[PDB]
């Protein structure tokens, strides 16, 4: 009866961190797109072909 | 827009071209206007090119090269829940009856992945059937599959009609019967065999009739799963009946022999476990609801070691073997108890009381046989006082398999009887242990239960 | 103590751990898409054998190498792929986690999980396709398997680094006799793996069930694929398993694997092979459906310690590892004399045969002697085992054969008398229950009982009492000895006369 | 599809076009050959029956402006094998042979913003050390990218799109 | 077991409410080289808040 | 010089320019990584293309891979040095000790020797197994074969045959292991080296686990150092652990050459691959070769073309049976399908004969009976017929024998019988001198005084 | 989709000169090598069934003439062949040594002694491949070929003439 409620915090606690994890994704979605649309691109891009 | 246009035309199977940037996925259903009606086409394969090779979901008859396709994005779509209670469908989720037009509040398609690991119950329930041979000698998992193998003549279509009312009012389950590869004679008069019991408002019809291209009667088996589907996730528990699984495996074999696939063992398809097993998968028990199964089963030449029968063993849990001789002796439902067995008879699962009492019941039956070959060849003198109780035992147990269905009625004129299981053991425990050994035989036959038994005997 | 804190600074340390300097990488179209067959146009760099990386987090298997194309399989479901999606190469080779985090864990033959419980945690990867260590390389195996069975420890016995078919019809226990296996080396410090290929999703869950009722299932590695899942990923299923359990071999521990069902593997690489058109051999399988389960099977191996430590560098020394595997075959109506059975009969060190027939007369576990054999031989037992079985198969397999031509005719002489009560007593001995392991004190006081004649003026419906009578007998008062015997399986001249007292007092003093 | 069967005319021709030095005819040559393979009218007769050399002289004929000596004998040799449906695909392969002889490469600029000049320049000088071709750069505008830019040098691609580094992320947790 | 579970899973999701804010914006800092001074971000990690 | 095309399997195409283009069954050699691939060309396509063989793990090949052309076939280390060590197909040293020293390599594709060359020798060589010497005898310099299907005692056999056969001979010995389990191997060698015998035995492995190409090839690797020892004039004894895996290896391969499947979707050239390898295996004017040769039967199928085949090749053949296995009769061999070549009057003398065909004529006529007994059992048979199948079952009991190597198994203590004793024991039971003795006497009993001191304890 | 001996040299050959002179219709070249079958491209004038004269003293027979090929089998070692050897037609069938003289020797197919007891003496050479005599050029057998067994020259006779067939188990 043990092993079965030790399973049980482990898969509340993995349900909870995948959730986490895609809110965080999704914000950083719609924090880029909204606050990218400036030069800030330029500073990208000429690190990527010194890099290239 | 449509806009592919059709290439091939080689039977049943059509070929079509889409722009190279809009190929159409595996199992997409396309639409064409064949003269002044539409024909549905599955996609089976992606050729290279933008060429699409598909299978139509009836006659190809009249079609041209050059024709117009137009792409639905999502496979094919049929009506789901409550609304198709009682209603006959083709393969596309049509009506076939003529009772118009299906209310539709929701479709869904047909194909889907198998329940999650996460998703089966973490359980091992069993279904009270109510019958008294199935409960006792071969009982049900609940998300079992069980095989009924016997030809027809022997009540089939009965048993099957006994089992759609005992769970639609028993329980608070609906029926799904999927009619792979059915004569149209039999589908119209099991359908009024219905109707005049009325049973048919508490079960979904789905027919494949033979007449039908290969395409159409293959993918009639999902259509009923997929609709069982929908009663399961709205939490029922669900009986879905398959009129031929072996038709299900000689549709998949027409059709990959039509898309020229190299054939396999005894010339079958090469994905012949594949197909079973996306079948089989679906059917289970999660923790939502269940699919329970009753597969009616052909075996090739009397073979069962051939592929067919040696693929669908591996997912059958019961096996219910129905026979001319029981019924000949009038035993009605006609099961045979010798050769009906099930996997979920184990102390483990069933219990050490059930697992012992039908093993008492067997052994007795068994005994039963063999000295009905010595009486055969040698009359009733050759037997002890010992061997005359086990014949007279065996003569009350076999007239207590008897039952009245709700069903039958209609011939034997008695009020049915549904018998928990609790009582059919407590009856086969008295029965074997010499207790009512002081009434008759006639008493336990079509009676109900044991308390009933007696209550017949005492003016019989 | 479910933690909110340590999950919030998990995620901090994945997103302080996130490079963002890119990298070239080789990139193709899939240009064909057919039952989990794909065909790609580019991907100059490929390699044989490697993974390509699809949209989505699936994955496919580089099969072929054309002039103008490379030839893949999926590793999932295929169907919504679509001609003109890119496919990006991953330098690697078919790669499997690999570590003993794995224990516990029920797995993907990708080795993603498959359970609720979370990401893995793996020593590195291990590759999926190797070849055994060479003939110099192995040693001779000298230790034993204790089973939980007094009919396979006794007439078949399984020693570290064995290979034992077990082989019957469908629903003859064969399974049952494998999870017993498992569950008897849940204390013996030998893991476990269970590999399930095209089994039924509710069978394999409810198998977890009963290994984790035991206590077993946190010594056993569980690997899936169910029924439903493609071929490809059936297929690849046991050479997933292979390459988990060749970790512990390689560091000298001790494993053992079961196949759930090698039978099934053929029919899935059969799928494949005929829908890449190979010409079909005898029924129907390819001639490469040998080399297929003989570079599977051939990986489970005992090394010695000069491999051991050329492997791992020196940081373990002397010792040996072995990897001991159990597959199973399904055969049809019993026919010993198939293909896919022959095949896998001339790769295994024995074979143990399961009848339907003893199986329907309640013999059980149902091994028919005579056709079952272990080539290791008694070098697999321990001195009081190989001492008290002896003979015990042979005159089993005679006293069925004596049975069938006794059936025939009366000519009874005394002597064929007493061998037939013997040998009945001797079966009705040997079946045992499910799940009822009996160790090897127990298995020796049985067999000493059995072949010191103690079983006379027995009855056949006394002997399951005489025995639990006799276990608990000595149980409760010669307790010492039965820690000494299973401490070291020794059998001497003062252990034989202590197992004389027991059943001479036993047989004399006691009541069943 | 031709991509197969395509290569040996492709390389005979591209051979013997080197030989004379009249690779910039043979070009054209064979982009003229591809166009009429497109024709409505002329489909329709190349997936006829007709017999492979009544069927290569009508070709010939409609090929005014081919190198009679050259030109014709390759379209009469493919037709003699009935390959010509793979002409349009060893004019493709002949362009690749050529830029591979030529030391010459092609390759696309991807990014949701059109790129300001100094950012092609440093990119065309980086990519030529990065191969040894001399690159033609071409300007493709995607909103896709959202941020940064896409290199794709054929099936050689170095990502630098803001995108590609979220869906990328997204799979790491 | 199990009810001690439920209560725990509604303050263990409260707790990650405000949490997902932080590390979105960590995560989208991380993923462009410039920082974000959340001008006009307020609003969007809010929303990121109220659906878990 | 030459890149790779093409990657099927185990089966390489590489490129080469038109002047260089490698002759059939020369070497390539490709860089895997950090390992070495050794190619062996089978066929020249045209316009450069050459297909290959891999000779070890094809996985990690991509397309372009640089390919050398090593202008010579696989050649392999040969002579006195090549002795009491383990090798690779490619000849190289397996065992961990150092490099072979050896003097001299010879190319593992040779020619047979001529007709002129051939030689022919009637001297019995004797065994330890009534079976074997009493219905299939076989001679110095002559060719064995165990056919039998899946484990049936091919391999316990052949070690007997070693051990019994190592007692009279003297000269060196060549073991070629095609196909077989590594743990058998590994057993045999420390066998070997235990009894200090391996002085004088040359080992060649390419075990199951090994790709196609390394299968195929080993097996004439094992034959090419053979032959140097009869060349040299020696006579030699070669062992070959299981000649099926060289025609199955060929199996494997045959579709991805390119080539139409032939019969039950075998190689369409498989007689002509079976009959190159076994014609160079023989004796000659200058030296003898002896060779026992284990073949694998297929789903016990006696009639399948590579069994079919390779009874065609051999002097003395002996079939096993599942059938005599699964009644405890060990060694399971097949009295009415055994048969040799030597078993002529003039050859082994009347005496032997005379009672190997009353041997063979009883067990027929058992056979005979079996229907009628199956049908309505034994008293329904004439007075006599009774006596034949008393006779005949004794027969059958008394060609089992315990073996020296089959008391890991048994554990009985093993038996050598000569030729003079069996023959002597079986006219003695055919003539009914011991038909007074029960069955279960001469069950696994050596001699026949064995037999009648084994009925005095019953 | 796949080719047929069209190959990048033999192509650029026919861009120089589509209608290629007449050369020698005699002979040809090898383009591939594999399993004792080799496939030549030319031989416009080879017949088939004849012999084709190879590198060394080897031949092969032509079996398949097809459009721009010809397969032939090689009659001994074909393994030391390379493509690009060129091959010429004879104008032969082949043909055997025939002969009293052959009476105690052993030869292989080709009639070359095998046995070493030295060269033959035939009396000249005979085609391997002919037609038999004609209905109207029998006549009906009836003299007794003796085999020497009771059970055959009793039961199963054979006449001079007669074609017996011999049939069983190995
Ligand atoms: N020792 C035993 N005694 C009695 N019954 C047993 C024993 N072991 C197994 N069984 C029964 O055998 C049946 C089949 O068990 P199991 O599924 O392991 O056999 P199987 O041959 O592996 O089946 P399958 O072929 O479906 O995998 C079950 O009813 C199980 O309870
Ligand atoms: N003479 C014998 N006495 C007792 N047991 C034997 C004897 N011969 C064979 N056996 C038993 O049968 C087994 C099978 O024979 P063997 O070991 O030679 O395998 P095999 O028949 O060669 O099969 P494979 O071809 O796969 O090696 C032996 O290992 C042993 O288990
Ligand atoms: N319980 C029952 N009572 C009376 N008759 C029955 C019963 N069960 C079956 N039968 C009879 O069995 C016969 C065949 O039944 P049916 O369902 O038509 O089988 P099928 O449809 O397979 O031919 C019919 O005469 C039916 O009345
Ligand atoms: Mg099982
Ligand atoms: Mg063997």
């Amino acid at each position: 009866a043990q092993a079965e409620i030790e399973a049980e915090r482990k898969r509340a606690r993995e349900e909870l961190r995948k959730q986490v994890a895609i809110l965080a994704v999704a914000g950083a979605e719609k924090i880029i797109e909204r606050s990218v649309d400036e030069a800030a691109n330029s500073d990208i891009v000429d690190k990527l072909v010194a890099e290239l | 827009m449509a806009t592919g246009k059709i290439v091939q035309v080689i039977g049943a199977v059509v070929d079509v071209e889409f722009p190279q940037d809009a190929v159409p996925r595996v199992y997409d259903a396309l639409e064409v206007q064949n003269g002044n009606e539409r024909l549905v086409l599955e996609v089976q394969q992606q050729l290279g090119g933008g060429i699409v090779r598909t299978i139509a979901m009836g006659s190809s008859d009249g079609l041209r090269r050059g024709l117009d396709v137009k792409d639905l994005e999502h496979p094919i779509e049929v009506p789901v829940g409550k609304a198709t209670l009682g209603r006959i469908m083709n393969v596309l989720g049509e009506p076939v009856d003529m009772k118009g037009e299906i209310g539709e509040e929701e479709r869904w398609a047909i194909h889907r992945a198998a329940p999650s690991y996460e998703e089966l119950s973490n359980s091992q329930e069993l279904l009270e059937t109510g019958i008294k041979v199935i409960d006792l000698m071969a009982p049900f998992a609940k998300g079992g599959k069980v095989g009924l193998f016997g030809g027809a003549g022997v009540g089939k279509t009965v048993n099957m009609m006994e089992l759609i009312r005992n769970i639609a009012i028993e329980h608070s389950g609906y029926s799904v019967f999927a009619g792979v590869g059915e004569r149209t004679r039999e589908g119209n008069d099991f359908y009024h065999e219905m109707t005049d019991s009325n049973v048919i408002d508490k079960v979904s019809l789905v027919y494949g009739q033979m007449n039908e291209p290969p395409g159409n009667r293959l993918r009639v088996a999902l259509t009923g799963l997929t609709m069982a589907e929908k009663f399961r996730d709205e939490g029922r528990d669900v009986l879905l009946f398959v009129d031929n699984i072996y038709r299900y495996t000689l549709a998949g074999t027409e059709v990959s022999a039509l898309l020229g696939r190299m054939p396999s063992a005894v010339g079958y398809q090469p994905t012949l476990a594949e197909e079973m097993g996306v079948l089989q998968e679906r059917i289970t028990s999660t923790k939502t609801g269940s699919i329970t199964s009753v597969q009616a089963v052909y075996v090739p030449a009397d073979d069962l070691t051939d592929p067919s029968p040696a693929t669908t063993f591996a997912h059958l849990d019961a096996t219910v073997v129905l026979s001319r001789q029981i019924a000949s002796l009038g035993i009605y439902p006609a099961v045979d108890p010798l050769d009906s067995t099930s996997r979920q008879l184990d102390p483990l699962v069933v219990g050490q009381e059930h697992y012992d009492t039908a093993r008492g019941v067997q052994s007795i039956l068994q005994r039963y046989q063999e000295l009905k070959d010595i009486i055969a060849i040698l009359g009733m003198d050759e037997l002890s006082e010992e061997d005359k109780l086990v014949v007279a035992r065996a003569r009350k147990i076999q007239r207590f398999l008897s039952q009245p269905f709700f069903v039958a009625e209609v011939f034997t004129g008695s009020p049915g009887k549904y018998v928990s299981l609790k009582d059919t053991i407590r009856g086969f425990k008295g029965i074997m242990e010499g207790e009512y050994d002081h009434l008759p035989e006639q008493a336990f036959y079509m009676v109900g239960s044991i308390e009933e038994a007696v209550e017949k005997a005492k003016k019989l | 103590q479910l933690n909110s804190t340590e999950i919030s600074e998990l995620i901090k340390q994945r997103i302080a751990q996130f490079n963002v300097v890119s990298e070239a990488h080789n990139e193709g179209t899939i240009v064909s898409v057919s039952d989990g067959v794909i065909r790609i146009h580019g991907l100059a760099d490929a390699m044989q054998g490697e993974m390509i990386s699809l949209p989505g987090n699936r994955y496919a298997i580089a099969l072929n190498l054309e002039r103008d194309s490379v030839g893949a399989v999926v590793m999932g479901p295929y169907a919504d792929l679509a001609e003109g999606m890119k496919v990006k190469a991953t330098g690697r080779i078919l790669e499997v986690p690999v570590g003993r985090g794995l224990l516990g864990r029920v797995v993907n033959t990708l080795g993603a999980p498959i359970d609720g419980k979370g990401p893995l945690d793996h020593d590195g990867f291990s590759a999926v396709e190797a070849i055994a260590p060479g003939v110099i390389e192995r040693q001779s195996v000298d230790q034993p398997v204790q089973t939980g069975y007094k009919a396979v420890d006794s007439m078949i016995p399984i020693g570290r680094g064995q290979r034992e078919l077990i082989i019957g019809d469908r629903q003859t226990g064969k399974t049952a006799l494998a999870i017993d296996a498992i569950i008897n080396q849940r204390d013996s410090g030998i893991k476990a793996i269970y590999v399930a290929i095209g089994q039924k999703a509710s069978t394999i869950s409810n198998v977890v069930r009963k290994l984790e009722e035991h206590g077993a299932l946190a010594n056993t590695i569980v690997v899936v694929a169910t029924a439903s899942e493609s071929a490809a990923l059936q297929y690849l299923a046991p050479y997933a398993g292979a390459a988990m359990g060749e970790y512990f071999r390689d560091r000298g521990e001790d494993a053992l694997i079961i196949y759930d069902d090698l039978s099934k593997q053929a029919v899935a690489y059969r799928q494949i092979s005929l829908l890449l058109r190979r010409p079909p051999g005898r029924e129907a399988f390819p001639g490469d459906v040998f080399y297929l389960h003989s570079r599977l099977l051939e990986r489970a191996a005992r090394v010695n310690a000069e491999y051991v430590e050329a492997f791992t560098k020196g940081e373990v020394k002397g010792k040996t590892g072995s990897l001991t595997a159990l597959p199973i075959i399904e055969t049809q109506a019993g026919d010993v004399s198939a293909f896919v059975p022959t095949n896998v009969i001339s790769i295994t060190d024995g074979q143990i045969f399961l009848e339907t027939n003893l199986f329907n007369a309640g013999i059980r576990p149902a091994v028919n002697p005579g056709i079952s054999v272990s080539r290791v031989g008694g070098a697999a037992q321990t001195k009081i085992m190989k001492k008290l079985s002896g003979g015990i198969r042979t005159a089993l397999a005679q006293y069925r054969e004596l049975a069938a031509f006794s059936q025939f005719a009366s000519d009874l002489d005394d002597a064929t008398r007493k061998q037939l009560d013997h040998g009945q007593k001797v079966t009705e001995l040997l079946k045992q229950k499910q799940y009822a392991p009996m160790s090897v004190a127990q298995q020796s006081l049985v067999l000493f009982a059995a072949e010191r004649g103690y079983l006379a003026d027995v009855e056949l419906s006394k002997i399951g009492s005489f025995e639990a009578a006799l276990l608990a007998y000595v149980d409760r008062d010669h307790a010492p000895l039965m820690q000494e015997i299973n401490q070291t399986g020794g059998y001497n001249d003062e252990i034989e006369g202590k197992l004389k007292g027991i059943l001479d007092s036993f047989k004399a003093t006691q009541s069943w | 599809e031709f991509i197969t069967v395509a290569r040996p005319y492709a390389k005979a021709a591209f051979d013997f076009a080197v030989e004379h030095q009249s690779v910039e005819r043979w070009q054209d040559m064979l982009a003229f050959a591809a166009e009429v393979t497109k024709n409505e009218q002329m489909a329709e007769l190349l997936s006829g029956a007709l017999a492979p050399e009544t069927l290569a002289e009508s070709f010939i004929a409609v090929a005014g402006e081919q190198l009679d000596e050259n030109g014709q004998n390759l379209i009469r040799v493919m037709a003699e094998n009935g390959r010509l449906n793979a002409l349009p695909d060893v004019l493709e392969q002949f362009i690749h042979l050529r830029a591979v002889s030529e030391a010459t490469a092609e390759v696309d600029v991807i990014s949701a913003a059109a790129l300001s000049e100094q950012q092609l320049a440093k990119i065309s000088a980086a990519m030529e050390k990065r191969l040894s071709r001399k690159v033609k750069l071409n300007a493709k505008i995607d909103k896709s990218v959202m941020a940064g830019v896409i290199i794709r040098a054929g099936d050689m691609v170095i990502d630098g799109s803001v995108r590609g580094r979220l869906e990328r992320l997204a799979d790491v947790l």
